[PDB]
């Protein structure tokens, strides 16, 4: 009998669907999220979302109506996608850029460098840069 | 050529209900009619159908007709209410294939190129699927006739849909045989299994009843796959089937060791989960 | 008016090949046909008007339509070319009249027959005495040549008027290739 | 007059049409009509569906074709089997079902004919198993709300029984149609004929399941599994200590050892037992 | 003819509006996420043919 | 593990109510519901 | 002729039910092999083949004696096998 109750529920994810954003729960299976139309509100929530799949901040699913949580969602951004990788690449060999030995050793060293031989800056420990900053005269 | 076909319960009760339309004639009516849908990626799919008007008469059993101004303006309308949807074939109510299903396949294949047929069930019961389609082949072959041609089974399921199974599993309502988990395969297929078995071990003695009484054809194409089975029956007891055998259900107990060894203590933290919701609460309630 | 729907079944025998009647055959029968069907449908606009033949290979050419256009254009190199089987005449002649949409029309059939045919009269007889079991009168034209004073039909159509049908005529082949209106001009006349 | 108890009995298969027609072209709101048999004053049992083809390019319910329902109506005349004509619908899509302004109307050129022709609603997308979403209406007199006196003149405990959509009750719901309680009729000879038809295997759970992997995949769950078995050393550690409920909320942003791990004991449980049943019945049934 | 050519608004004063908006990618085959040039962002089917 | 279910289920107790939502706030649902619905 | 318990003749059993001699018989066998009326393996230092697969040919009314009574205990196997599926499985759904 349950199980008949059990998959009855879902028909509310239908398609009518608007977005949201998690912010914080108050208890167990009860929270507070942040709408893409700007405001916030106490809802409820899906019981069959996991909810440790919730929080980087996370990405989540309103009814447009009755307004409660409904899906968690991959994430997703509309900016540069990601830099499309094939016709994307500027073609600038590092051959092209002449008489910056010092500086594009530099940034080889804060960029990359970290990003492939991360465990020499774990192993000896000596704090990677977060962001890097670079400036000048234009041209 | 055609892989397989996609048969929806839409088509399946839109059979029946018409065998329930001219049920009351009482005597004798097969059900055919003309079957609509697609194929797309060499797989045949069936959507839509209706059924055509048809008499028959027992003396001179070769005479068909079918209403083909019938058969154009209701497919008209169909092809309007649906210009996706199209022809596919036709199918009849097939009991027992009878005689005049060799040529109402020649009749309308100036309609569909793989004009395939349809053989449904009117009273259903069978320990499987009771939902048939063959295709036409023809042969200018061996030794039967100069000019042969016999129907060829090809391999036949019930297509789903999202959009139908609301329909299915609503009009249900009656059992279901879902917690998929380590009964749902027993039961499926490992009771119903060993009796799919059984009417294919039966079949072949149905075959075996001609020794010296059945038909007078006697053999030809039969035997190359009955030398076949009993030539690739398994093989026997005697080398590393036993060893290795060994070997790897003496390896896939151990996870299931593994497994046992967990879950009781999993419940063990839960009972202690329990204990706590118990000698706490006793004094603190009353 | 009058409930029927007639129901021309065409010789389309490979003993219906020559020019012997004025034009051709072909032409000679086939506006035969146009004229009878102006007529039947002149008299009644619900009639319908199919062919259907009673060759090795009975086929519907055109379906049972009050068009004639479709009549037209396959009797256009039609090809009547075949082999002769009176034998299934009679049921692809009645099937198709239970097959329509109203059996409250008289069941009312002419057939053309030019070739020699090799059924038993016995199982005319049979499917006679089906006919009479089944109550329908079918009025046989003959067109061609044939076996003159033509065998097994005085026989159908006796047993076919019989039992109070005795309504029902047997047009015979005259073996002269006249102009064949005046060869029909009776049955248009009177039935 | 009525008695409120009205008691649609329909079909099994125009359900099946009016999800497929309102299924393949919803979102705009298709339409059809109803062929069935009218019983007495109270019940009517509607046993067909046929669909209409649209008019053009609109969401509307805009005009009927009465050549087609003509040729249409006669067509199964002199193929099936005689019907009668009695109700039609149309598909608030994805709303539920109410009557709008636009369907009031061709309602109301349809209550001319018959008293008694049916305004019916499917909306296939809120409807998954239990819920379909039908609810046939029809109108009440805007005269008598003009009256001041109540309708339809209750006598059987039959028609208060279901509570109203209010998406339904914001429209003309309690002004300008009514509800009717409906149910369905099936039989055995349908029953069977779906139920061991619809997920039958074949010959799958006499088969071995990739012999070489079904092994290969039982360690590729325990290896992720030893170090959840550590989260499981872990978790358990952090007890005696902030109340459960704070263990409840907490929990939110980080994975469980608990329920993830009793997973993977039922997955690794039947996916073997099941490998290992089936590679020993072929060892007798197979010489 | 003039009631023709009035007979012509008589239907075509029935179209709809089909707000402008814009794909920000799509999940499945028939889970579409958008947003609009109005406000926040969207879960959005499409046509089975378009 | 089969006895540390058995041995597991004698705490299941003071399970009083399975209350659904409630009586008064239900009639306010229907009551604001009947104030848009006339809306 | 050879049952499936053994069919592993050899070259000196082929030297004399042929009697063609011992180093032209595996010539004879690659060129069996490479039409492919029959499928085995060739050893060459215990002198014996492993015949698997032979050309399937006719057979008269006494052929489907044998293989009609190798099918008939055959099949309660089947039975005897699922009696105990339908014994011991029998609560875990009845
Ligand atoms: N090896 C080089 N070193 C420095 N400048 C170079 C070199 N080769 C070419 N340039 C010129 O210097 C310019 C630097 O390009 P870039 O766009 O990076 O300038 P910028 O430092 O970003 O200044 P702005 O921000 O104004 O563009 C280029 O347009 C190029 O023409
Ligand atoms: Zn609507």
């Amino acid at each position: 009998e349950f199980l008949h109750a059990q998959e009855e529920v879902k028909r509310i994810q239908s398609i009518p669907l608007v977005i949201g954003q998690f912010l914080e729960a108050v208890d167990q299976n009860t929270a507070i999220v942040g709408s893409t139309t700007g405001s916030n509100y106490y809802v409820r929530i899906l019981s069959t979302i996991d909810r440790e799949l919730l929080k980087p901040n996370a990405s989540v699913a309103l009814h447009k109506h009755s307004n409660a949580l409904v899906d968690v969602l991959p994430p997703e951004a509309d900016s540069s996608i990601m830099m499309l990788t094939s016709d994307q690449k500027p073609d600038v060999m590092y051959a092209d850029i002449g008489g910056m030995d010092i500086q594009k050793q530099e940034v080889r060293e804060a960029v990359e460098l970290p990003l492939t031989h991360f465990e020499l800056y774990k192993q000896i420990g000596i704090d990677p840069p977060r962001g890097v900053l670079m400036y000048g005269p234009p041209g | 050529a055609v892989q397989k076909v996609v048969v929806h319960p839409l088509v399946l009760l839109s059979v029946v209900d018409h065998f329930n339309r001219i049920g009351k004639v009482g005597n004798q009516k097969r059900v055919v009619g003309v079957l609509l849908g697609s194929w797309q990626k060499k797989v045949l799919d069936v959507s839509n159908s209706f059924a055509v008007p048809f008499d028959e008469d027992d003396k001179d059993d070769s005479v068909w007709f079918l209403d083909h101004d019938y058969l154009e303006n209701m497919y008209g309308m169909f092809k309007k209410v649906n210009a996706r949807e199209r022809i596919v074939g036709w199918y009849h109510t097939g009991p027992k294939l009878h005689k005049n299903d060799i040529a109402i396949n020649e009749l309308m294949k100036r309609y569909c190129p793989n004009s395939v047929l349809v053989i449904i069930d009117v009273k259903p019961k069978d320990l499987g699927l009771p939902t048939e389609a063959y295709i036409s082949v023809e042969e200018v072959h061996d030794d039967g006739t100069p000019t042969s041609k016999t129907f060829e089974h090809v391999t036949s399921e019930i297509g789903a849909e999202e959009a139908e199974e609301v329909g299915v599993e609503h009009l249900l309502r009656d059992i279901k045989d879902t917690t998929v988990g380590t009964l749902s395969q027993r039961i499926t297929n490992q009771v119903h299994g060993l009796k799919g078995l059984n009417s294919k071990l039966l079949d072949i003695r149905s075959y075996l009843e001609k020794v010296a009484t059945g038909k007078l054809p006697i053999n030809h194409q039969i035997i190359y796959q009955l030398q076949d089975v009993f030539n690739l029956l398994p093989d026997v007891s005697l080398q590393e089937f036993v060893k290795a055998f060994y070997l790897k259900t003496n390896d896939q107990m151990v996870v299931v060791y593994l497994a046992s060894l967990i879950r009781s203590v999993v419940a063990l933290h839960n009972l202690i989960n329990n204990k706590i919701a118990n000698r706490d609460a006793e004094k603190k309630e009353g | 008016m009058v409930l029927e729907s007639t129901m021309v079944c065409v010789d389309n025998s490979e003993y219906m090949r020559n020019g012997d009647f004025l034009p051709t055959r072909l032409q000679a029968q086939q506006d035969a046909v146009n004229i009878v069907c102006h007529s039947k449908t002149r008299s009644n606009p619900e009639n319908n008007v199919g062919l259907i033949t009673l060759a090795n290979d009975c086929e519907v050419l055109t379906t049972l339509t009050p068009d004639t256009g479709r009549i037209l254009s396959k009797l256009h190199t039609v090809q009547p070319k075949g082999k002769i089987t009176f034998c299934t005449g009679i049921r692809v002649a009645h099937l198709a009249l239970k097959h329509r949409q109203g059996k409250n029309h008289k069941m009312r059939i002419i057939a053309f027959v030019g070739s020699p045919v090799e059924d038993n009269e016995k199982d005319l007889v049979k499917l006679a005495k089906r006919l009479k079991k089944e109550k329908v009168n079918v009025d046989i034209i003959n067109f061609g040549e044939e076996e003159v004073n033509t065998e097994k039909l005085t026989a159908f159509v006796n047993t076919l008027n019989g039992k109070d049908g005795t309504g029902s005529h047997l047009v015979t082949v005259p073996p002269g290739p006249s102009l064949a209106d005046a060869l029909i001009s009776s049955p248009i006349l009177a039935g | 007059a009525v008695d409120t108890a009205e008691q649609v009995y329909i079909s099994s298969l125009a359900l099946l049409k009016m999800l497929k027609h309102g299924r393949a072209g919803v979102p705009m709101e298709v339409m059809g009509l109803m062929l069935g048999e009218f019983v007495d004053d109270y019940t009517v049992r509607v046993i067909d569906v046929f669909a209409m083809p649209q008019s053009g390019t609109g969401v509307s319910v805009e005009a009927v074709d009465p050549v087609f329902q003509a040729k249409m109506l006669d067509m199964l005349k002199q193929t099936g089997r005689p019907e009668m004509v009695v109700g039609w619908y149309h598909s608030h899509p994805g709303f539920g079902c109410w009557l709008s302004g636009v369907d009031i109307n061709t309602q109301q050129s349809f209550e001319a004919l018959s008293e008694r022709a049916v305004a019916v609603v499917v909306d296939p997308i809120q409807s998954v198993k239990g819920k379909v979403v039908i609810d046939a209406f029809r109108l009440i007199n805007a005269n008598m709300m003009v009256l001041g006196h109540e309708p339809r003149q209750t006598t059987s405990n039959l028609g208060h029984l279901n509570k109203p959509s209010i998406q339904a009750l914001i429209h003309g719901l309690n002004r300008h149609y009514y509800s009717i309680t409906i149910n369905y009729r099936k039989n055995e000879l349908e029953q069977k004929m779906l139920l061991n038809l619809h997920k039958k295997s074949w010959m799958e759970g006499l088969t071995l399941q990739d012999y070489s992997e079904h092994c290969k995949h039982n360690e590729s769950v325990v290896k992720e599994m030893l170090e959840l078995a550590k989260n499981y050393n872990k978790a358990v550690e952090e007890e005696d200590k902030m109340t459960p409920e704070q263990l409840a909320i907490k929990n939110v942003g980080k994975q469980d050892p608990k329920r993830h791990l009793e997973e993977h004991v039922d997955v690794l449980m039947t996916s073997n037992i099941v490998q290992c049943l089936a590679a020993m019945l072929d060892t007798v049934v197979f010489k | 003819k003039q009631y023709e050519k009035s007979e012509n608004d008589l239907k075509a004063l029935q179209s709809v509006g089909q707000i402008v908006g814009e794909v920000l990618k799509q999940l499945t085959e028939e889970k579409f996420i958008v947003k609009a040039t109005n406000g926040p962002r969207y879960v959005v089917g499409c046509r089975r043919q378009l | 593990h089969n006895m540390s279910v058995k041995a597991m289920r004698f705490p299941p107790k003071s399970y009083n109510k399975d209350l659904e939502s409630a009586e008064e706030r239900r009639e306010r649902e229907q009551q604001d519901l009947e104030f848009a619905k006339e809306m | 002729t050879r049952p499936a318990n053994h069919r592993q003749l050899t070259f000196e059993e082929i030297a004399k039910s042929a009697k063609i001699t011992v180093n032209e018989v595996e010539l004879l066998v690659m060129k069996a092999l490479s039409v492919g009326l029959v499928k085995g393996s060739i050893d060459e230092v215990d002198k014996r083949v492993h015949m698997t697969w032979v050309q399937p040919r006719v057979l008269d009314l006494q052929q489907i004696k044998g293989m009609k009574d190798r099918l008939e205990f055959w099949c309660t196997d089947v039975k005897s096998m699922e009696m105990l599926v339908e014994h011991q499985a029998h609560d875990i759904l009845t």
